[PDB]
């Protein structure tokens, strides 16, 4: 048996808190603001991902370049190993040549 | 309209109603079930399936196709063979008519680009424009065009209508400045001075047959009359034109913009132009 | 060491413009290139075909699979079916059969099999678009 | 709820302190000062003669 | 996580915190300053630019110093460089 | 005393403008204070709901970083040695106690690192979406116009009652011109309420409009919107970012 | 080839092709008939005539070489005096 018996507590979502009521506001700051700013300049998050996209290999390479010299030793060694593996995989393994 | 009337009697539009346009969001494929995944499409056992088949272009040991064919310099030097974006007379007429370029003002590269007539890429070894004979017929415009090359037919097409065409040169560093000036005026560097042609090109820009900007401005009439005599029209006396003072205007070598002297600094914030006064700086720039 | 001069007139000749300028009031048509302006007042038909940003006729060639030739009449406004009937009448004599077509009443476009860009441009000029 | 004040670009010239260590190598020198002058005028404080 | 300063700035940070912070200014300047040694084991390229023969264009050139080992026995003598 | 308003930018000669009432918040029964004209290409575009979908989905996803990481088979602690030799025993072959197979191992294919989902649609598509949203919220008797968002007193009860009196809906999105010029009364009132949201015109977006049922623009706002959205059709292709100076672009 | 570089993460081209084939902008590839420079003394004159020619590459070869070269080598190239300027475009192609 892998199914619960009593009902879960009700997850109450407040669809009108501040974060949801104001979602998206200023996502047209460029078109409606004389192009002073750009939408990407509102993306809050990692230093090395604000307004950029890519597969895991490119993401790891970018992380190494921009914060590789600030990383803890073991995390950085893991990152280098990961880049090595992904290089081998994306460049030698796969259905399509 | 019609559809806007339909919307009135439908429910309010909201994030609960949206949809993708049919045919756009193709469905996904995952290896689950008796069809998608039992071998998930990878085939029988063999290095195909494991994802370990040789590199793209390996013909199984037989000497590959791209290695048994001898080398030949189809591309040797390609990064240094200069390139020029054509500007057909058809396109020049089309731009003139719709008011994009202004024939009552000297047409340099800057005014071809600021009207989005051609797209110059300095960084890919484009040096400038070349007029091409296409559309010599039907071209009827009085333009003072400064380009970087010209077939003799284009020279004709521009002269027959009382126009002056002159072939200038722009080095890769100044071409970027002339093509997209406002970025340069933002960099803050003082306006550089145009370099002279390379060794291989001076015989081109010092020949009256090509309306070169360094050939002597006294052999031009002979060239113009020769061209007219070959192409069966009468060289109009431009000296009597209502605005010949404009068709005369030219940029001297070592100048990028028309009314700006190398060494000035453009201040766009305050609407000013700053000029030096130290004798050494003037000496360097005026040469 | 430096002195400020505010002539400035020769840089403003370098600043580009963002708006496409209204084409100037020529005196004969078609202009040397072949550009006519749309008639005025607009012709009285069920539909309309707007001019682009650069004032040309929205008739565009198109190709797919390297052998499917098509044309699109794009910015059609109003009853696109009337324009479909008109185009079918106009093209049927040329091809020797009624030409297969698609109508996308949402985007407002009429797509036509075969290459007929110049014919359609002329025809939409005659009717005064 | 009143939406937060809009995101406006960092006004005026951006002079980074030179004694700090994170202020990168390229935000101190002649080129950055030239760019600030060109983009903000005499208010930037750059003496023109340095250009 | 991530440090607030990179790894190679830790030395320069240390030269500002503790006992090293009270050293006189000129000593710190003489310590932080870096100078390339005069070339000894390699022929330095004369100029900042050069024409190469394979194609014929003007390419930039730099001189990359050979890395040389000084065993500690030299610290008691004057090997020159 | 009517408060009229004509469309400033040129209208195509084959399309008449659309129109709307100009209401006031100064009183419960102050609708039809004036009559305003609205430019057809910004308030009467083709419906085009699918573009509304494109824009709302981009507006949801372009600012998403997924902070989900799962330790691969080489990032989990330990796991170096071969647990038992290959041939001797009778157990299954294994070359680590941290394969995905084993308990406590690593995920073979899991969320790797912080993932960005950013992408940008052509600017024209997003402006077109804005126009589509405005026209849909007009065609369905939901868009309004106000001379100003002024109010008699900042008490939120007044604003919510007024919204009840006119069948506005559950939620109202009030839009004013500049963040500094919204009157004191409206900002004070709309701080306490929950389904009433006050934004300056520079923040108008598709998702925040499709969420709220009613959209209430000031008149200066509609002028601003017509200017900034008509600028997209009939502009050249860019030569460099519009943040850099141009001859005609403020 | 290398589908992702270790240092930038872009595709990379196989430079052994650039030195052997020319991409006419609209699809075709031209090569130079291996066996043509050397041993020209016991080859019949007709054979020598054949070997000097610039020949095209069939569909599979062209697709392969398109894969082994990035986008830069497929652009529109406006060279001053290009002996292959007139071959960049197909004219009157039925299917
Ligand atoms: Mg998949
Ligand atoms: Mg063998
Ligand atoms: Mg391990
Ligand atoms: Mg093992
Ligand atoms: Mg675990």
């Amino acid at each position: 048996i892998g199914i619960r018996l009593t009902l879960p507590p009700p997850k109450v979502v407040d669809r009108w808190n501040e974060k949801r009521a104001m979602f998206g506001v200023y996502d047209n700051i460029g078109i409606l603001g004389n192009f002073e700013k750009h939408p990407k300049e509102l993306i809050r998050g990692p230093i090395w991902l604000r307004g950029w996209k890519g597969n895991e290999l490119q993401r790891c390479i970018r992380k190494r370049k921009m914060v590789g010299s600030r990383m803890f030793a073991d995390d950085l060694h893991n990152l280098n190993k990961r880049i090595r593996y992904l290089y081998k995989h994306f460049n030698r393994h796969g259905k399509f040549r | 309209a019609r559809a806007l009337d339909l919307l009135r009697g439908l429910p309010r539009v909201s994030l609960a109603n949206l949809k993708p346009n049919p045919g756009s969001k193709k469905p996904e494929r995952r290896p689950r079930g008796r069809r998608r995944g039992r071998k998930c499409g990878r085939g029988h056992k063999g290095e195909r399936q494991r994802g370990t088949r040789p590199r793209l272009g390996f013909e199984g040991g037989q000497t590959p196709f791209y290695i048994r064919i001898p080398k030949y310099g189809f591309n040797e030097g390609h990064s240094f063979r200069r390139q020029y974006k054509p500007l057909s007379l058809n396109r020049l007429q089309y731009l003139i008519d719709l008011g994009r370029v202004d024939p009552s003002q000297p047409i340099d590269l800057t005014q071809l680009v600021n009207g989005r007539g051609v797209t110059i890429q300095p960084l890919k070894r484009d040096y400038g424009v070349q007029l091409v004979e296409e559309g010599a017929d039907t071209f009827t415009a009085k333009v003072n065009i400064e380009v970087q090359l010209a077939s003799e037919l284009a020279i004709a097409a521009i002269e027959k209508n009382g126009g002056v065409v002159t072939t200038a040169f722009y080095d890769p560093r100044s071409l970027d400045i002339v093509c997209k000036p406002v970025p340069f005026f933002l960099r803050g560097q003082p306006i550089p001075k145009r370099m002279l042609p390379p060794e291989e090109l001076v015989p081109y820009y010092t020949d009256a047959k090509n309306r070169g900007y360094l050939a002597d401005p006294a052999k031009f009439p002979e060239a113009r009359l020769e061209l007219a005599r070959k192409y069966g029209y009468i060289l109009p006396d431009i000296t009597k034109d209502e605005l010949f003072k404009m068709l005369c205007t030219r940029k001297d070598p070592r100048q990028i913009f028309f009314g700006l002297a190398p060494g000035w600094v453009v201040n766009m914030a305050d609407k000013k132009i700053l000029k030096p006064t130290d004798e050494n700086l003037l000496k360097y720039y005026t040469s | 060491f430096v002195e400020s001069v505010d002539e400035y007139q020769f840089v403003e000749r370098l600043l580009p413009a963002t708006r496409i300028p209204d084409p100037p009031k020529h005196e004969h048509y078609p202009t040397p290139s072949g550009w006519q302006p749309p008639r005025d007042p607009p012709p009285n038909l069920p539909y309309f075909v707007r001019r682009s940003r650069m004032h040309n006729i929205p008739v565009y060639k198109d190709i797919t699979h390297g052998n499917r030739q098509m044309t699109v009449i794009r910015k059609v406004e109003g009853d696109i079916w009337a324009l479909q009937k008109d185009v079918e009448d106009f093209l049927s004599p040329l091809l020797g059969k009624t030409p297969v077509t698609q109508v996308n009443e949402v985007t407002g476009t009429l797509r036509i099999k075969g290459y007929f860009d110049q014919e359609l441009k002329a025809w939409l000029l005659e009717k005064g678009f | 709820y009143r939406a937060r004040p809009p995101p406006r670009r960092r006004p005026g010239p951006r002079w980074p302190d030179p004694e700090d260590l994170l202020t990168p190598r390229w935000q101190l020198g002649p080129r950055y000062a030239a760019k600030q002058f060109a983009r903000y005028g005499a208010a930037s404080g750059v003496v023109p003669g340095s250009l | 996580p991530l440090h607030k300063y990179p790894v190679w700035l830790w030395k320069r940070l240390q030269l500002r915190e503790g006992i090293c912070s009270r050293l006189p200014g000129h000593y710190l300047r003489s310590l932080e300053e870096e100078r390339t040694p005069t070339p000894v084991h390699y022929r330095p390229h004369g100029a900042k630019f050069k024409i190469n023969p394979k194609n014929g264009q003007r390419e930039r050139v730099e001189d990359v110093p050979i890395p040389i080992y000084f065993p500690p026995e030299s610290q008691r003598g004057l090997w020159g460089g | 005393e009517p408060v009229l308003r004509k469309v400033e930018l040129p209208v195509p000669t084959h399309r008449r403008p659309v129109q709307a009432w100009v209401e006031s918040l100064r009183g419960f029964e102050q609708e039809r204070v004036g009559l305003a004209d609205l430019h057809p290409d910004v308030f009467a575009t083709a419906p085009r709901l699918d573009i509304l979908h494109q824009v709302a989905m981009w507006q949801k996803n372009f600012k998403r970083i997924s902070y989900a990481k799962t330790k691969t088979r080489a990032e989990v602690r330990g796991g170096g040695r071969k647990p038992w030799p290959q041939k001797g025993t009778g157990r299954a072959r294994h070359g680590s106690i941290r394969s995905p197979l084993w308990r406590g191992g690593g995920v073979a294919h899991g969320p790797r690192g912080p993932t960005s989902y950013y992408y940008m649609l052509p600017m024209k598509v997003r402006a077109l979406g804005l126009k589509v949203a405005l026209t849909v919220k007009l065609a369905q008797d939901d868009l309004h116009i106000m001379d100003s968002l002024e109010l008699p007193t900042g008490d939120p009860q007044y604003l919510t009652e007024l919204a009840h009196y006119r069948r506005w809906g559950d939620s109202v999105l009030l839009v004013d011109l500049t963040h500094e010029e919204m009157p004191q009364s409206i900002v004070e009132a709309t701080s306490r309420l929950k389904t009433f949201n006050l934004i300056p015109a520079v923040g108008l977006n598709v998702h925040s409009m499709l969420k709220h049922q009613t959209l209430v623009l000031t008149l200066p706002t509609v002028a601003f919107l017509e200017d900034k959205l008509l600028w997209q059709d009939s502009r050249y292709r860019p030569l460099y970012p519009f943040s850099l100076p141009y001859s005609d672009f403020p | 080839l290398t589908y992702f570089s270790a240092r930038k993460g872009k595709r990379k081209t196989v430079k052994a092709v650039i030195d052997r084939f020319l991409r006419l902008h609209c699809g075709l590839w031209v090569r130079r008939k291996a066996g043509y420079k050397k041993k020209l003394w016991k080859k019949t004159p007709a054979r020598k005539k054949r070997l000097r020619e610039f020949v095209f590459c069939n569909k599979t070869q062209s697709k392969l070489l398109d894969k082994m070269t990035t986008s830069f080598w497929k652009r529109r190239n406006w060279y001053v005096d290009d002996p292959y300027q007139k071959y960049h475009d197909r004219t009157n192609l039925k299917v």
